[PDB]
């Protein structure tokens, strides 16, 4: 039974820049070692079949080396798409074991989320439901906040949010948070608003409509 | 060809028996291993165990050593692992694969999501999220619904059959009281929309559903 | 059917090393060595380690084109090594499938034994025609001498 350690637990670079993560075993395993790519939402992708051999189809980009103990997965020049977790494993000995895996996160020119309110359909009232969504697409930094105002008023009730992860056109975000309450409690109220607190301005970006205007 | 199938959902009563099925296509089953591979969300890689079939050889990673069993049929030339008395330790994705000229895991199954528990299978409700008439013009336009209280995970949503995918976002799910509910947003060129046509197609396999919800501009 | 056929031999090369020369890196240092019995070796499925699947195959002219056999198993400290061949050669109608089991022991000496088993999966109980038990006996007995010598002319390889 060995143990394939992976250092660090993540990685941050821009698009253009050189990386190299490092695969180190207790033991040896001479050669039987080989490098995943597992992007979001994805099985993984066998990267490099054995040290410092690109898998079918795997750019020249990807490089590795290693044998005995250390090892490692370099990128000349890391894209937007090389977004991904990138894994290891051995077959030296049974049980066959992976490194813990590294994550490869891309850094890029902060920008401002594009902000989007959007009213309960009817379809889900018809049903004594009733969801506010926003989403708050395209940024970066990760961190961003929301707040939601009923008429002026905070609401911290019935809200939920979700990010997504670095895509890998543009390595920004999004989030969506959601205000679902009571098609009665919904009525009880005229004006709803999203708040959108970033760090591209001190002055958040706000987005909301008026449940009377309709 | 050479291709490694497998269901894509699988929910289980806690203590049940999970069976996961993984039929072989495109290459001599007989001639080739598999290699089972467990993985929980956001978790790394878990070396279950192989199985040469001809022989039904077989060896397991110790941590599942008497929870789990691999098997084949020859025949229908397609393998299976077995869980025995699952618990939510064991609800995760499993991909069985096969390697190949120097090496394992060329070939990767979809993979199977296994959820155990006594929660009840539910399809999702649709709405769809057009933008209010009290909306201004932009120079880009952005839609998107939601599916809301369903089980189990997972649903794949898709724009126009797919033929929308730059400017979509679908947003991880969230669960409420046993009912996921998750949302997917678009944009397109102002222009496009509403003069063409808009409908997000979302499928939930698990309660053999598919709806399409067309954005239509909301009137009042 | 499932009959074994144990057998054994002596070297000078101490196990250590014959065990890292003969058998490790053995699959790539025969098509070097012994050129009329092994032609080449390959790798159809794995990298070489513990499940690996090899295509050996045979120079023209030999009974037969190539065999597969694949490791199934091999402790490093004791020097045990297991295999099995399970495609083309002596496989198939009366044989299934060939185990095989190669252990090497340290004699004090300094030289070693090669201990060797064949168990030969039969279909249903025909026999092992001593045809085969004989080859598999030269095959791999040459090759021990192949090796021994190459090992003695390059006392500074493998170790």
């Amino acid at each position: 039974n060995i143990v394939l350690t992976q250092s660090p637990k993540s990685m941050s670079v821009s698009v253009g820049e050189r990386v190299t993560l490092s695969c180190k075993a207790s033991e040896n395993v001479d050669t039987y070692v080989f490098w995943f790519q597992q992007k979001p939402d994805q099985s993984p992708k066998l990267l490099l079949y054995g040290p410092s051999n690109r898998y079918t189809g795997v750019p020249d980009r990807f490089t590795g080396s290693g044998s005995t103990t250390d090892f490692t997965l370099t990128i000349s020049s890391v894209q937007a798409e090389d977004l991904a977790d990138y894994h290891c494993g051995q077959s030296y000995s049974y049980p066959y074991t992976f490194g813990g895996g590294t994550k490869l996160e891309i850094k890029r020119a902060d920008a401002a989320p594009t902000v989007s309110i959007f009213p309960p359909s009817s379809e889900q009232l018809t049903s004594g439901g009733a969801s506010v969504v926003c989403f708050l697409n395209n940024f970066y930094p990760k961190d961003i906040n929301v707040k939601w105002k009923i008429d002026g008023s905070e609401r911290q009730n019935g809200v939920l949010n979700s990010w997504t992860d670095q895509d890998s056109k543009d390595s920004t975000y999004s989030m969506s948070s959601t205000l679902t309450l009571t098609k009665d409690e919904y009525e009880r109220h005229n004006s709803y608003t999203c708040e959108a607190t970033h760090k591209t301005s001190t002055s958040p970006i706000v987005k909301s409509f008026n449940r009377n205007e309709c | 060809q050479v291709q490694l199938q497998q269901p894509g959902t699988e929910l289980v009563r806690p203590g049940a028996s999970v069976i996961l099925s993984c039929k072989a296509s495109g290459y001599t089953f007989t001639s080739y291993w598999i290699n089972w591979v467990k993985q929980r969300p956001g978790q790394g890689l878990e070396w279950v165990g192989n199985i040469f079939p001809s022989d039904s050889y077989t060896n397991y990673n110790q941590k599942f050593k008497d929870k789990a069993t691999l098997t084949v049929d020859k025949s229908s030339s397609t393998a299976y692992m077995q869980v025995n008395s699952p618990t939510s330790e064991d609800s995760a994705v499993y991909y069985c694969t096969r390697g190949a000229r120097d090496t394992w895991f060329a070939y990767w199954g979809q993979g199977t999501l296994v959820t155990v528990s006594v929660a009840k299978t539910t399809p999702p409700s649709v709405f769809p999220l057009a933008p209010g008439s009290a909306a201004q013009t932009n120079s880009m336009v952005t839609l998107g619904c939601l599916v809301k209280g369903y089980f189990p995970e997972p649903v794949t949503v898709t724009w126009n059959s797919g033929s929308l995918s730059s400017g979509v976002h679908t947003f991880p799910a969230v669960l409420q009281s046993d009912l996921y509910t998750l949302s997917s947003s678009v944009t397109v060129p102002s222009s496009t929309w509403p003069s063409e046509t808009v409908t997000c197609n979302v499928a939930h396999p698990a309660s053999s559903t598919k709806v399409d919800k067309k954005i239509v501009p909301r009137d009042c | 059917g499932v009959f074994n056929y144990e057998t054994e031999t002596t070297s000078v090369i101490p196990a250590a090393r014959l065990f890292k020369a003969f058998i490790l890196d053995g699959d790539n240092l025969f098509p070097k060595v012994a050129p009329q019995a092994i032609s080449s070796v390959e790798n159809i499925e794995g990298n070489g380690g513990p499940g690996t699947i090899k295509k050996i195959s045979f120079p023209e002219g030999l009974p037969f084109k190539y065999v597969k056999d694949r490791v199934d198993e091999v402790d490093h400290t004791n020097f045990k090594y297991n295999y099995s061949v399970i495609e083309g050669g002596p496989i198939g109608d009366t044989l299934e499938k060939i185990s095989n089991e190669i252990k090497i022991v340290a004699t004090p000496d300094g030289g070693s034994i090669l201990k060797i088993s064949n168990k030969y999966h039969t279909k249903g109980d025909h026999e092992v025609k001593a045809e085969q038990v004989k080859a598999s006996k030269e095959m791999g007995e040459t090759l021990l001498r192949a090796v021994e010598s190459y090992l003695l002319a390059h006392s500074d390889a493998y170790n």
